[PDB]
């Protein structure tokens, strides 16, 4: 199988610079043209450049001229893109693609993409609440965690370490008033399947290096 | 450069209705056009290349069509899984340039929330926030009203809204309403209520709890 794996989310700040890695694996790395793509708040798409592995030759969007630079290692089948002088206009997800010739030329993988955040603010971790009713005899039931107050964007959520995903509802961060964000998770179940499962989130948060598990107690038991 | 115009970002289409996605270029690119779909994970596929090639493991639903300017993507049959953001890309001339997408909305049949309301946990009362979170689940359209009342007192100013993506199987939202309250705020008061109103509820739904 075919897979471009982007290296993690990174805040940086004002002026810096950050390399940006797609390790790729399951064809001949130095056979297809790598190229980069942004796509900012708008989900607005451009061509950045890209680069022929083989021999180090690049092509820029003149916009990206004085912005990136495009590099691979031959060695690792990886390819780089380090982005200089950054301000917030460059705050955006970037994704390297693999170019499939068929002249018909087209971007026939991608990778997953790579949250760029561009900021003065220092990073925060979340912290992670549970969510459960104050008590019970519905058709289904809900449980979930509260993932609050975190900086900057991304955090991942899953449910019994991937093992549950479905019902669940991870809801998009809100920037909060405070200018951190949060965001729920929640998962349903069917009320006579309830009680076949114990119910546990584990929260990431890469750029504050956070792993957290929050277990949502049942409260099955009465005296 | 050459400009690629999606006129239409946001369109409206019904489960087995026949969907038309059009792209315009500044000037003619010569059918060196290609088409993405973009799920709302951020995930990106491509379907179609050199204007009406299918990529291998597309489905048959879709097509492309156009020439010297005008280029459409064709969904002979919406399936729910075709919840998307599709985009053209010209490659023509450098720099590739792509149009600004078109978002699905898939119009199925009314289904009303299921609704659940959380108190705060004392793991968080004890840093001095109280977030109280109403879920409305896999409902359909996306309108609903979410209204809390604190003793009865209608709220107003101290809540904020998510609604996932329409789900890739069953076309329904999810949204959570979190009223944000002091701790010394949220202990001045007893009873805790989320009122819904949607269009598949003959009357609004309220979900409550006693601290």
């Amino acid at each position: 199988e075919v897979q471009l794996q982007q290296s993690g989310p990174d805040l940086v700040k004002p002026g810096a610079s950050v390399k940006i890695s797609c390790k790729t694996s399951g064809y001949t790395f130095t056979e297809y043209i790598m190229h980069w793509v942004k796509q900012s708040h708008g989900k607005s798409l451009e061509w950045i450049g890209g680069i022929i592995p083989n021999n180090g030759g690049t092509s820029y969007n003149q916009k990206f001229k004085d912005k990136a630079t495009m590099t691979v290692d031959k060695s690792s089948s990886t390819g780089y893109m380090e982005l200089r002088s950054l301000t917030s206009e460059d705050s955006a997800v970037y994704y390297c693609t693999r170019r499939e010739v068929y002249n018909y030329y087209a971007l026939d993988y991608w990778g997953q993409g790579t949250l760029v955040t561009v900021s003065s603010a220092s990073t925060k971790g979340p912290s992670v609440f549970p969510l459960a009713p104050c008590s019970r005899s519905e058709s289904t039931a809900a449980l979930g965690c509260l993932v609050k107050d975190y900086f900057p964007e991304p955090v991942t959520v899953s449910w019994n370490s991937g093992a549950l995903t479905s019902g669940v509802h991870t809801f998009p961060a809100v920037l909060q008033s405070s200018g951190l964000y949060s965001l729920s998770s929640v998962v349903t179940v069917p009320s006579s399947n309830f009680g076949t499962q114990t119910y546990t989130c584990n929260v990431d948060h890469k750029p504050s290096n956070t792993k957290v598990d929050k277990t949502v107690e049942r409260k099955c038991c009465v005296e | 450069d050459i400009q690629m115009t999606q006129t239409t970002s946001s369109l409206s289409a019904s489960l087995g209705d026949r969907v038309t996605i059009t792209c315009s270029a500044s000037q003619g690119i010569n059918n060196y056009l290609n088409w993405y779909q973009q799920k709302p994970d951020g995930t990106v596929k491509l379907l179609i290349y050199y204007t009406s090639s299918l990529h291998s493991g597309v489905p048959s639903r879709f097509s492309g069509s156009g020439s010297g300017t005008d280029y459409s993507l064709t969904i002979s049959n919406l399936e729910p899984e075709d919840i998307a953001t599709y985009y053209c890309q010209q490659y023509s001339n450098l720099p590739y340039t792509f149009g600004g997408g078109t978002k699905l909305e898939i119009k199925r049949t009314v289904a009303a929330p299921s609704v659940f309301i959380f108190p705060p946990s004392d793991e968080q009362l004890k840093s001095g926030t109280a977030s109280v979170v109403c879920l409305l689940n896999n409902f359909y359209p996306r309108e609903a009203k979410v209204q809390w009342k604190v003793d009865n007192a209608l709220q107003s100013g101290n809540s904020q809204e998510s609604v996932t993506e329409q789900d890739s199987k069953d076309s329904t939202y999810s949204l959570s309403s979190t009223l944000t309250l002091s701790k010394a705020d949220y202990e001045k008061h007893k009873v805790y209520a989320c009122e819904v109103t949607h269009q598949g509820l003959s009357s609004p739904v309220t979900k409550s709890f006693n601290r």
